């Protein structure tokens, strides 16, 4: 599903923001 | 899983706070 | 700093492109 | 880091696929 | 609806684009 | 509302025009 | 200016994702 | 303004809140 | 359709990370 | 087209090669 | 260079909303 | 180029529209 990967996108940039110096892992699957 | 959650329904600022390092 | 985080925005876009179903961790310095 | 390599020099696709799960 | 949440980013980014020095303002309720 | 008119149809460089100060 | 540019265009999308539902005024220097 | 501040030191999230209708 | 505007935003961000140098053209039409 | 291949559905970074300059 | 690949990463998202339906080609120097 | 003119000069819309197809 594409819309699976366009949510995805903007998951990572929400958690960089919000993690900063933390740092953040991404694990769909 | 952050996709099977985040993405099916809106996450607020905090709800993206439980996956920080 | 200010520019470094510009590069993190746009690196962590990188890396989610390019690991997919992967996924990957970041660390910043 | 990545950081301490790719902001400050391009990182080519393979650079980037060292720091993947 | 996500799905409104995704276009909605794509809307502030339209703005800033179009308004440049003159600024927007993004109401959506 | 921008979200009702723009985000349910798609709205050309001049429709964003509107809503800006 | 150009990278004062760039750094509005993440701006923007932070306070996006920071404000939420209550909105934004963005007003440029 | 925004700029002036957020664009020269990095601005948290409280910082951000400022700016929010 | 919104959804064919969001998706083609996604690929010419992936198009210009993976050409580089080389360059590319988006042509939908 | 591109718009027809990649956009119904997920392309993997090769596909994405094929249309560089 | 590091920040001209920033600008570009902006630029091909501008170009790709000014133009919309015609497309365009991205040639970098 | 587009880079030389646009990434060290801010490119009106119009100017834009000289690299549309
Ligand atoms: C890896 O494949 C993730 C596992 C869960 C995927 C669920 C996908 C459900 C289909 C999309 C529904 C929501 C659309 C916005
Ligand atoms: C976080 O504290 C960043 C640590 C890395 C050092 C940043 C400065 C390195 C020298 C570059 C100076 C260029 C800007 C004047
Ligand atoms: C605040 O909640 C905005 C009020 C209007 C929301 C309308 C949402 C309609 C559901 C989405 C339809 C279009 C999907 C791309
Ligand atoms: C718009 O005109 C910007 C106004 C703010 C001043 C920009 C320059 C401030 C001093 C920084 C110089 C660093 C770049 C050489
Ligand atoms: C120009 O109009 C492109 C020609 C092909 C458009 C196909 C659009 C199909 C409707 C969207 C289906 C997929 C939704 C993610
Ligand atoms: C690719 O090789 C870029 C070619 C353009 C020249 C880049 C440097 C031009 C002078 C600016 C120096 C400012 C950074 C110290
Ligand atoms: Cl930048
Ligand atoms: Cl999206
Ligand atoms: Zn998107
Ligand atoms: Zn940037």
């Amino acid at each position: 599903f594409v819309n699976q990967h366009l949510c995805g996108s903007h998951l990572v940039e929400a958690l960089y923001l919000v993690c900063g110096e933390r740092g953040f892992f991404y694990t769909p699957k | 899983g952050i996709v099977e959650q985040c993405c099916t329904s809106i996450c607020s600022l905090y709800q993206l706070e439980n996956y920080c390092n």
